[PDB]
């Protein structure tokens, strides 16, 4: 199934210029299965790529290997985490001797922390943990081939993510205390996504919850599989149309700040009503220092009404409620923000993201199977200023 | 009753996420698509990408370990 393939200077150029023109920071995964006589990493192809990227003044960050935990299954080669650690030390020497000597290095891009994966991540961080800037690991909830509609709406499925995060931090804290932890590749379902699920309004429950738990639990960066590509889990289809998860991502980018706080529901039945609280993004021109962004998921089959605690009860709140455009309900590929369909104005213009001012003191309405952001204006939270 | 009281902790940040907290990938697989240049050239796609700035764009996936740089290829 897995044949060796080549790529050109042209390909590199396409990739870098996409990122540069888009204002994104490229991380490039290097081939870890290029092996010397005694299963040492052969850095000679990476040397060719590093030289060329240097010769063009490309500022790139690096990874080495994808899911090394399954190299045996993929290529009948087993590389233990100690050897992989030594391989990263060798790549780090090459970066230091390069034109970009401060270039960042991330790894080891392991799968979710099963016992054999946890063992490999521990031996990797013992041996090579000194040279990585962040620990990367991967998470998918489901097999795209078998995933059901009910799975995408199931708090019991959402909650499995929590123990995966706990096991990763248990390995990191026992080997490289305080090292930053990143989700280097993550989505709803593997095998390219669940057909008619991973590309719909229903995909939003898993995506917003994963962002809320990641921020709440200490994950610094979450990398969405994929922005664009063959798989159903794309934010943008091959006709360059944005799916509901693109719009959800854009609202999150505009409204949600870097400072993570906490919200919880009294009666403590944190299953189907899921709530997350950050400081408002200060890049948002509309809002000011001290403002709060609440986001909420309602997996109940009825509307829930949320009451804000003192001293926020009577603040002006801006609602950003996402609902599917019919007739396909949760399986729709179109979303409305406060009743207006989200659609590009033209190929060069994203639309405004129009808030709905609620009357102060009112309870926050969250319809069945929906998610919403709520900005609490003039919150005056000192933690946020 | 479908009314639900929220409790908030607001006395200090519990964590700081990157300004790039919501990042994205492009799968290594896409660089085997004959139309790679046309696809990532799309100015529509770059408009959509720029909306998620600032962010990392991670290029990687299973094919990461099956891709070889060739300085001769066109
Ligand atoms: O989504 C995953 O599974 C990701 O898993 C992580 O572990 C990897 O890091 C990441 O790279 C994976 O995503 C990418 O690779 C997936 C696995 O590809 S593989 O070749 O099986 O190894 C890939 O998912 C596959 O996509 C295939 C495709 O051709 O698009 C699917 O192929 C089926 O469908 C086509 C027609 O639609 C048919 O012509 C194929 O022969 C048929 N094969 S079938 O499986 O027997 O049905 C295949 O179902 C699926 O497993 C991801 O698409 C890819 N990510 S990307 O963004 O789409 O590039
Ligand atoms: C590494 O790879 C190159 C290029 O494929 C090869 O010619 C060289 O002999 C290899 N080096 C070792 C030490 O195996
Ligand atoms: C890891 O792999 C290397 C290379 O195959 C081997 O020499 C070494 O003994 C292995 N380490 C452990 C701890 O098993
Ligand atoms: C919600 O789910 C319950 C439990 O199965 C069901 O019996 C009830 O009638 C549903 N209500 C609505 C409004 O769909
Ligand atoms: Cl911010």
């Amino acid at each position: 199934k897995f044949k060796n393939s080549t790529y050109s200077r042209s390909s590199v150029d396409v990739l870098y210029t996409f990122a540069n023109c888009s204002g994104l920071d490229l991380i490039f995964g290097l081939n870890a299965l290029l092996r010397t006589a005694d299963l040492q990493w052969n850095s000679s192809n990476a040397q060719l790529l590093l030289d060329y990227c240097s010769s063009k003044g490309y500022n790139i960050s690096w990874e080495l290997g994808n899911e090394p935990n399954s190299f045996l299954k993929k290529a009948d080669i087993f590389i233990n985490g100690s050897q992989l650690g030594e391989d990263f030390i060798q790549l780090h020497k090459l970066l230091r001797k390069s034109t970009f000597k401060n270039a960042k290095l991330y790894g080891p891009d392991v799968g979710q922390p099963r016992r054999k994966t946890a063992k490999m991540l521990k031996s990797f961080l013992k041996a090579g943990g000194e040279v990585i800037d962040s620990v990367t690991w991967h998470h998918y909830y489901l097999n795209g081939r078998t995933a059901t509609r009910e799975d995408f709406l199931n708090p019991d499925v959402l909650d499995i993510f929590i123990s995966s995060v706990q096991k990763v931090f248990q390995v990191v804290e026992s080997t490289r205390p305080g090292k930053k932890v990143w989700l280097g590749e993550t989505s709803s379902a593997y095998g390219g996504g669940a057909p008619l699920l991973s590309d719909t309004f229903a995909a939003g429950f898993m995506w917003l919850d994963k962002l809320g738990l990641s921020a709440r639990m200490g994950i610094e960066v979450v990398m969405r599989q994929v922005f664009f590509g063959a798989g159903n889990y794309h934010l943008v289809d091959e006709n360059f149309d944005p799916l509901p998860d693109y719009w959800l991502s854009l609202l999150f980018k505009k409204l949600v700040g870097t400072k993570v706080l906490m919200a919880s529901v009294q009666g403590s039945k944190r299953r189907k009503l899921r709530v997350y609280l950050h400081c408002t993004n200060t890049d948002n021109p509309r809002y000011k220092e001290g403002d709060l962004t609440l986001y909420a998921i309602n997996l109940h089959n009825v509307t829930k009404y949320l009451r804000l605690p003192y001293p926020f009860s009577n603040k002006q709140v801006d609602k950003y409620l996402l609902r599917p455009l019919g007739p396909h309900g949760l399986l729709s590929k179109s979303v409305q923000l406060n009743g207006l369909t989200l659609k590009m104005v033209d190929d060069q213009t994203l639309p405004p993201l129009m808030e709905k001012p609620l009357r102060p003191g009112s309870s926050l309405g969250l319809p069945a199977f929906s998610y919403s952001f709520f900005v609490i204006r003039n919150a005056k939270v000192a933690a946020c200023i | 009753q479908d009314v639900v009281d929220l409790d908030f902790f607001t006395q200090e940040p519990l964590h700081l996420v990157s300004p790039s907290f919501l990042s994205v990938t492009i799968d290594a697989n896409l660089a085997t698509d004959p139309r790679f240049l046309i696809l990532l050239g799309s100015p529509k796609l770059r408009t959509l990408a720029r909306g998620l700035s600032p962010a990392y764009l991670r290029f990687g996936g299973t094919k990461t370990d099956f891709l070889i740089f060739d300085p001769k290829k066109e």
